[PDB]
This record gives C-alpha cells, sequence and structure tokens, in this order.
C-alpha cells in the first residue's frame, strides 16, 4: 500500500491528521468509536478545508460590506523579480 | 421407557436449539484487529513514507 506517502516519498499533506485519527480507533472499540469523531472530523477538514472556506466567506462577506478604513499591518504582493528588493 | 426416550429426544432437541442461537450471537460479536485483519503486523497505526521525515509529524 501506497497509503500515507506524499509525492516525495515523505508525509502527505495530511498524514498527521489521519495517524491521530487512526491512533483513536486503534484505541477505541466499535461501542465507543464514535468517540473518534473530532478526530475525524480534523482529518476531513485537512483535506477539504470546508470549515476554513466558510470562515473567509464570512471575513470576506464583512470586509466588503465596510467602508471604514483598516488599520493594521498590510499584506504586500511583489513581482517574482522584486524579491529582495530594496 | 415411552417418556423417557421422548424427553430424551426433545433434550437433544432444546440442545441443537441452545446452539443454534449460541453460534447466531458468537457471529455476531466483534472481533480483535488481529484475527479479523492482521495477525502479525498488528497495529492500525501507520507510518507513511520515510524519506523526508519531517521532525513533529508524528501525532498520537
Amino acid at each position: 500500500t501506497a497509503a500515507g506517502i506524499s509525492l516525495t516519498g515523505g508525509r502527505n499533506r495530511c498524514f498527521s491528521e489521519w495517524q491521530s485519527f487512526m491512533h483513536c480507533t486503534a484505541k477505541t472499540d466499535a461501542k465507543s468509536r464514535a468517540q473518534c469523531l473530532p478526530n475525524f472530523e480534523d482529518y476531513m477538514e485537512c483535506l477539504h478545508h470546508t470549515k476554513e472556506k466558510a470562515r473567509l466567506r464570512e471575513i470576506e462577506s464583512v470586509l466588503k460590506q465596510k467602508k471604514e478604513g483598516l488599520e493594521a499591518p498590510p499584506v504586500k504582493v511583489i513581482p517574482v523579480k522584486a524579491i529582495g528588493l530594496v | 421407557d415411552i417418556l423417557n426416550e421422548e424427553a430424551k429426544i426433545v433434550q437433544a432437541l432444546n440442545n441443537q436449539r441452545e446452539l443454534t442461537i449460541k453460534m447466531h450471537e458468537l457471529k455476531r460479536e466483534e472481533k480483535d484487529y488481529a484475527h479479523s485483519y492482521s495477525p502479525l503486523f498488528s497495529d492500525p497505526v501507520p507510518q507513511g513514507g520515510s524519506i523526508g521525515k519531517a521532525p513533529g509529524s508524528s501525532r498520537e
């Protein structure tokens, strides 16, 4: 089996969540198995980023509904040629 | 004698009924991972790929 192996032969992007969920399933039984629901949730989150996309949708909706200015250290986009300039 | 023989037959039939119910229940009992999947490599927890093994990727 190639499960857990990344494109470079190491551990794939979501290996940690999957391994913690597998630890959970190994320690519990069929009756207790639902106790492992959070771990599996985290695993699926890593796979698909669904809650993260929802949270970003919420933040962006509130952002585009604001005319007041933002005063925080910002993000700046630069050309690849300008990596390290100035 | 007729009553004794019939009672012995009925006892054997009840024994068969008990055995059938017992096998029905046992077949539905959940088995250990070693007995159901793998008896030598019995740890379900994977290790993944070994090439770029990153300190901190292991999580219990």
